DNA sequence: CTAACCCTAACCCTAACCCTAACCCTAACCCTAACCCTAACCCTAACCCTAACCCTAACCCTAACCCTAACCCTAACCCTA
DNA sequence: AGGGTTAGGGTTAGGGTTAGGGTTAGGGTTAGGGTTAGGGTTAGGGTTAGGGTTAGGGTTAGGGTTAGGGTTAGGGTTAGG
């Protein structure tokens, strides 16, 4: 009858992006492009379920820029954790500046 | 009469190079298609699997396997030994937390 | 009214989707409340990670005379990056080998054998 | 027409020998294939079992490779590409 | 403390009567009790977040007794499972008859 | 007064015996002797994963003192649950 | 049996079952209190543990060593041996997948 | 009783205006920010490998103090003659 | 409104020549002497140094500072650069043989 | 140390080639003898990742794209 | 409406001293396991090639997913026992 | 109040079907080298003990610390365009 076809949400264009602005001579694949899909997916997943679960530990009804950078140090290792920590307080600073 | 026949070893090994550096598949896919219909028999009638859904079985089963294999030869070279053994695979699967 | 109508991704300087996220964070039932520096700090640590596998992919691909990032080479830089494979010990990627790591006990040092007849 | 007796021995000894050499095994025991194929068959049966709880879940009569990461999360296995 | 404090939430009283049901003239402890009532509250929290995640799958709002159940036949093994699954179903049926 | 701090008479604080007697219980009947070493490092490399959740956990909950909750919820992220001490 | 000289190996059969009935702490508190001190010293100091913190550490850490130390045992009766050894609990570690 | 810093400066002193005053004393004119870390931790580690022989040459005295002496004499192993403040 | 801002360059320039036209120390005494003491204490415990070693150490560590800077200029001179870089830094311990 | 370096190089005696290459192997005894040459011995063959061929694609001009 | 503010009540964590007493350290003797050498077998390495069989290239179609249209019951928020 | 339920048609799609030939396995064959059986060597800790460092309460005090309660204001929420 109607088209109105569903509309699948990626990150196609943000990750092509990110490729050319680090390596603007490379491609990636539709096989490379969907498992960095699943990547971001599976890591916003689990930082998000790690801000979940320290949000109904402390009696507190909300996600702060705390709750996020506490379950980035909990999940990223050691050099990959203090980078980036650096960058969200960097891009916090920014905004809260511009 | 010189077929100039390798002594065993070499070509186990270069095999283990060339099946190392590809990327290519080795268990079939029809028979495969078939044990997972079987199986799946054994729950609910009438069922249709997908192409993609037993690809992605047979890559997990082929990856396990993979790791079980490494595990087994880890083992055996642990045990003073170069070929796996089934006792070997019991030890890696009961150290590894499979037995049940 | 209204004047303009500037983007999130160009105020905060990063190239994911903010608005994305905070959709996501406030319809996958995590919290009744979504604060706003919580999606722009998960943005900034995506991005970084996606920027580090990229460049490692990039990286892997020249190394291996192509221009194109495969799953192969993907899986090269995932085991050869110690973080990256720590951090993605579970996970594993389709349509892609391992290393070829060979074992000094599996090097052909046969020293002829012996046993044999004494070839004194 | 299947023979279910004929799917056990459809993972063939070339391929089992095949899939040790890319691990990394030099030589491989006869009494291995079996063992192989036991557990194999074994974590196919649960893979299986849990996409078909999976889908009379979800009030459908086909298994999708969605549900099948979704089993193999759920075991602890995460697996990329197919999907998403 | 009793200074305008707080009381937490337990399970005692409730294991305690199971306990009574199952085996009278016996006993308990305070770390079995302890034990117990974490065992309770891991298994609680276990079902409902596999109930989430199903509800979440099935693009579905709702979380009912066919997710629970799911839930349960997909955490529990075999007979404890279909045991489970026979009692909340017996429950389910005591409810729609008489609440 | 006190004036003195912790040293590295720790590592060898887990004495041999201790360690021959966690071997029997778990079912060593013979114990070498390169093995108490190996051991302590293990020991005190968990220990130190476990004490950072620990201090983590207790820098976002605002708090100073280390708690038998936290570390329970640390022992349970690792992939560790422990039952009793807590609830 | 002699209270002299006892045969090797024999004694150790008594205390293994007789430490296999009893769920006593084996490691101590005190020489254990201060190691938990020692090492959040370079993560922040200024830290107060609470009672119940270091008991709960204790008991998991024995756990662990009696389950590695299981493993280990369990790893050294494959090559026909029945001592553990240092070269047995690398291995052991690396099977169940902590070391990578 | 003690102090409740026990930091016992953790590589500090090594600020970053002098860093700036040494590094212009050799000819270098655009310091990099990058540098810092690096300085701090050759010097720690030049610290760390004098300190470690002059401890060598206290203890085989039976002495508990470290004078200047033992210090240059250290220092003449690692092929740095100094003058003047040892003798 | 005006206070005739320096360029960049003249005041790095004279600054180099007051301080290559002094002999006095630029790094602290107290600082070096609590870093000198944390360094010793994970040696032997209980360590009293004096004010002549820890002046000896202090003006041996300035020295090669000092080199360590010249070197490193040097290098990003024959680099066409001017700044100093930490693989500088890192070439010029690798060509000295300090390795790490 | 020499003998592992025979073994693995399927030699039976010892030379100062496989001396020099377990002397540059074992890192304690690279920094005892940092100032001794053995003579008759080369060193490893380590080619660096820029002197590889590719990576820098020598196409430079390339007339197309 | 919930989180950032302040006063502050009480708790729980630490500091410090004792009394030996279960436990820890070494050095004294000795038994049996870890380990190297070696030799006998039989097990799987290495073909192998003719037959098994699979996936390549398409057609279809009828059971199944679900899309968007109608409609109501279930779920929540309120108060107050 | 709107998410879930029902009936309805479209619409992708997987099972069923054909054939074949090019890839590869199945069962039997020659024979190498690794395996577990053996016996000889060595030192590795097992077992006992008695000198004695140090640990579990037993019973105090002090002042850091969590937060209970109250106040209030502003950031997340909801809505439409």
């Amino acid at each position: 009858k109607k088209r109105k076809r569903s509309r699948k949400e990626s990150y196609s264009v943000y990750v092509y992006k990110v490729l050319k602005q680090v390596h603007p001579d490379t491609g990636i694949s539709s096989k490379a492009m969907g498992i960095m899909n699943s990547f971001v997916n599976d890591i916003f997943e689990r930082i998000a379920g790690e801000a979940s679960r320290l949000a109904h530990y402390n009696k507190r009804s909300t996600i702060t820029s705390r709750e996020i950078q506490t379950a980035v140090r909990l999940l990223l290792p050691g050099e990959l954790a203090k980078h980036a920590v650096s960058e969200g307080t960097k891009a916090v600073t920014k905004y809260t500046s511009a | 009469k010189k077929p100039h026949r390798y002594r065993p070893g070499t070509v186990a090994l270069r095999e283990i190079r060339r099946y190392q550096k590809s990327t290519e598949l080795l268990i079939r896919k029809l028979p495969f298609q078939r044990l997972v219909r079987e199986i799946a028999q054994d729950f609910k009638t009438d069922l249709r699997f997908q192409s993609s859904a037993v690809m992605a079985l047979q890559e997990a089963c082929e990856a396990y396997l993979v790791g079980l294999f490494e595990d087994t030869n880890l083992c055996a070279i642990h045990a003073k030994r170069v070929t796996i053994m089934p006792k070997d695979i019991q030890l890696a699967r009961r150290i590894r937390g499979e037995r049940a | 009214a209204r004047a303009k109508a500037k983007t999130r991704s160009s105020r905060a300087g990063l190239q994911f989707p903010v608005g994305r996220v905070h959709r996501l964070l406030r319809k996958g039932n995590y919290s009744e409340r979504v604060g706003a520096g919580a999606p722009v700090y998960l943005a900034a640590v995506l991005e970084y990670l996606t920027a580090e596998i990229l460049e490692l992919a990039g990286n892997a691909a020249r190394d291996n005379k192509k221009t194109r990032i495969i799953p192969r080479h993907l899986q090269l830089a995932i085991r050869n990056d110690e973080e990256l494979n720590k951090l993605l010990g579970r996970v594993t990627i389709a349509q892609g080998g391992v290393l070829p790591n060979i074992q000094a006990v599996l090097l052909p040092k046969k020293t002829e054998s012996h046993h044999k007849a004494k070839g004194k | 027409r299947k023979v279910l007796r004929d799917n056990i021995q459809g993972i063939t000894k070339p391929a089992i020998r095949r899939l040790a050499r890319r691990g990394g095994v030099k030589r491989i025991s006869g009494l291995i294939y079996e063992e192989t194929r036991g557990v194999l068959k074994v974590f196919l049966e649960n893979v299986i079992r849990d996409a078909v709880t999976y889908t009379e879940h979800a009030k459908r009569k086909t298994v999708t490779a969605m549900d099948v990461v979704y089993a193999l999360k759920r075991q602890g296995r995460t697996l990329y590409g197919f999907g998403g």
